[PDB]
């Protein structure tokens, strides 16, 4: 079977607080 | 009794951190060209225009290399009729 | 680092150990042993005219 | 990537610059002589350009992205013949705007705190590089002292601070949108208020931002002095003493200097006044209800910001040597070998600082050319009446 | 452009690695307060100054 | 004219379009004068346009008409001379 | 087309995206130069046929 | 490799800096040409020479 994994599975990568920002 | 298994890949994202520090949105920078623009501009909304994102580059598929003639003589050494003391 | 630590009202998440800025410089840190959030200001400098 | 903005659609076209359309998501490819346009539908109907692609091609219109050869404008043949002229029988009075940048932010970056932090090993290993840092601080100080010169040669062209009379009887003309508002703080006009609210503007490792010499409360006082002088005295205060003259008579002087006789003003003085008042009120909307009108001011701010943001983010680069952190290399390695990695980090950060300063020096020349243009426009357009067209 | 006041004429002088302009301008000096009218009408016809 | 990293982007306005702009400016000033740079293009016969332009340099207007065939001949012989100032000395 | 300083060059930071930014600024400015010189007519006037 | 990188990157930076200066020169000349198209072509100019 297969399923689409839409936008799911994003995790916090680095244990760093970041406020109102767009980090790449 | 059912579950889902997916595999991680080395991909770059753009994560949107809230005022409270939590992630509220993300952009996969190789999903489609629009997300490449979003990761290039470091923005989630892009304005109307033309934006350069990357470099197309054709990769070489094969490799291709005078008439090889002059190998040295051994046949007269190793397969010789007579040797010396 | 080097700087002035002050009490701060930035709400970290319970796993984030230090804040950062949009230059990727650390301008906050949760200290251990009391889990307070501490700002970091650079030690004040400037020219002398 | 051609996009019409994500607030309209998420369709994009992709331009591959300079490749043939035989060399590669395929929907309808289009060879352009600028490249290969994939995802835009080629039409024959020429329009006015909005997304410029190149070599004459431009690009959403009725729920699809099109690509057309652009049009230069509507063709008209004016009805020329020997013995025919056209003479105007009426006029409009048009108030247009021109936005000119004048100054930048006066940043100054100390080398030794930028390039070396507080590490005296780094500092003592930097002294053997010579006078690079006094060169760099001299260059940035020259830029910073030039910014104040830019502002004071644009605005400070009045010797005296004129004030408009407290009763505003200017013959029907309503300069209420440009004269300062006393019933609010900072004493600015409505238009200056929306100019400050529509432009949206940090002290760390080396960077400092010197404040400008003329505060905004003082620049607005200059510009209200220039307005009050123009309104009450005409061009006479740019030459000698301010000679007062009634504003319809001044405007009749100013029709008389474009070749229209001055009875045309008086006999239409009401109508002209209304046109002025309706055209001065659309500036309010044409800035407020249209974003990116102040883009010429905006990009300057943005460029300076991202230059600093590229400088600070260039600190976290290894440049070779094993770590970008100056403490995690003193407490790692022995110092006959630590000071080759430190030196590698110094030459990387020094070339980053030097390329920032060279970008600043070459951008401040643009702002100085624009500030010279703005000073010329203040002298000739505001303080006088130009015959030089456009 | 050529000095403060209404420009009459100007003179160059050579300076080392430069030039010095002497701008001769006309400055109006001592002014009298008066009373105007846009036009003056006589015989029921408005007259404007030439 | 590209090999290694370097590309030459073509200009947005082709030379046909720049020539179309240049013909638009030049046909505007022949037929309408300076009036097309301010507002709508008001046509005006070219002797009568040129007489305004004598009158703008302080020469009165009758100097144009009474010498009109002379002025046209010096004008044509000066534009004929400017090809040869570029179709010659480099 | 070598990978070996597609890795060493990344250690030099954002130098290869700053130079590209500068050159594309020059390139957009060239089209602005041509547009400012020549595009000063709203309409395309045509001379009469005779 | 790193010697060749720091040679070629410096050569590229020299090229870009020369181009930025030359672009400033051509923008000054193009602003002059736009001014001449406005004042000389679209009007009759009283500015001498």
């Amino acid at each position: 079977a297969y399923t689409n994994s839409f936008t799911r599975g994003v995790y916090y990568p680095d244990k760093v607080f970041r406020s109102s920002v767009l980090h790449s | 009794a059912a579950y889902y298994v997916g595999y991680l890949q080395p991909r770059t994202f753009l994560l949107k951190y809230n005022e409270n520090g939590t992630i509220t949105d993300a952009v996969d920078c190789a999903l489609d060209p629009l997300s490449e623009t979003k990761c290039t501009l470091k923005s989630f909304t892009v304005e109307k225009g033309i934006y350069q994102t990357s470099n197309f580059r054709v990769q070489p598929t094969e490799s291709i290399v005078p008439n090889i003639t002059n190998l040295c003589p051994f046949g007269e050494v190793f397969n010789a009729t007579r040797f010396a003391s | 680092g080097t700087g002035v630590l002050t009490e701060s009202n930035k709400k970290f998440l319970p796993f984030q150990q230090f804040g950062r800025d949009i230059a990727d410089t650390t301008d906050a840190v949760r200290d251990p042993q009391t889990l307070e959030i501490l700002d970091i200001t650079p030690c004040s400098f400037g020219g002398v005219s | 990537v051609i996009t019409p903005g994500t607030n309209t659609s998420n369709q994009v076209a992709v331009l591959y610059q300079g490749v043939n359309c035989t060399e590669v998501t395929g929907s309808n490819v289009f060879q352009t002589r600028a490249g290969c346009l994939i995802g835009a539908e080629h039409v024959n109907n020429s329009y006015e350009c909005d997304i410029p692609i190149g070599a004459g091609i431009c690009a959403v219109a009725s729920q699809s992205i099109i690509a057309y050869t652009m049009s230069l404008g509507a063709e008209n043949s004016v009805a020329y013949s020997n013995n025919s002229i056209a003479i105007p029988t009426n006029f409009t009075i048009s108030v247009t705007t021109e936005i000119l940048p004048v100054s930048m932010t006066k940043t100054s970056v100390d080398c030794t705190m930028y390039i070396c932090g507080d590490s005296t090993e780094c500092s003592n290993l930097l002294l053997q590089y010579g006078s690079f840092c006094t060169q760099l601080n001299r260059a940035l100080t020259g830029i910073a002292v030039e910014q104040d010169k830019n502002t004071q040669e644009v605005f400070a062209q009045v010797k005296q601070i004129y004030k408009t009379p407290p009763i505003k009887d200017f013959g029907g003309f309503n300069f209420s949108q440009i004269l300062p508002d006393p019933s609010k703080p900072s004493k600015r006009s409505p238009i200056e208020d929306l100019l400050f609210n529509k432009v949206t503007l940090q002290k760390f490792n080396g960077l400092t931002v010197l404040p400008p010499l003329l505060t905004d409360e003082m620049i607005a006082q200059y510009t209200s002095a220039l307005l009050a002088g123009t309104i009450t005295s005409g061009w006479t205060f740019g030459a000698g003493p301010a000679l007062q003259i009634p504003f319809p008579m001044q405007m009749a002087y100013r029709f008389n200097g474009i070749g229209v006789t001055q009875n045309v003003l008086y006999e239409n003085q009401k109508l002209i006044a209304n046109q002025f008042n309706s055209a001065i009120g659309k500036i309010q909307d044409s800035l407020s209800s249209t974003p990116s009108a102040l883009g010429k001011l905006q990009n300057v701010v943005n460029q300076n910001a991202q230059a600093l943001n590229t400088l600070v983010k260039q600190l976290s680069s290894n440049f070779g040597a094993i770590s970008s952190v100056l403490n995690d290399i003193l407490s790692r390695l022995d110092p006959p070998e630590a000071e080759v990695q430190i030196d590698r980090l110094i030459t990387g950060r020094l070339q980053s600082l030097q390329t920032y300063v060279t970008q600043q020096l070459i951008r401040a020349a643009e702002i100085r050319a624009s500030a010279n243009l703005a000073a010329t426009k203040m002298s000739e357009c505001v303080l006088g009446q130009s015959k030089r067209v456009d | 452009f050529c000095g403060k006041g209404y420009h009459l004429m100007s003179f160059p002088q050579s300076a080392p690695h430069g030039v010095v302009f002497l701008h001769v301008t006309y400055v109006p000096a001592q002014e009298k307060n008066f009373t105007t009218a846009p036009a003056i009408c006589h015989d029921g016809k408005a007259h404007f100054p030439r």
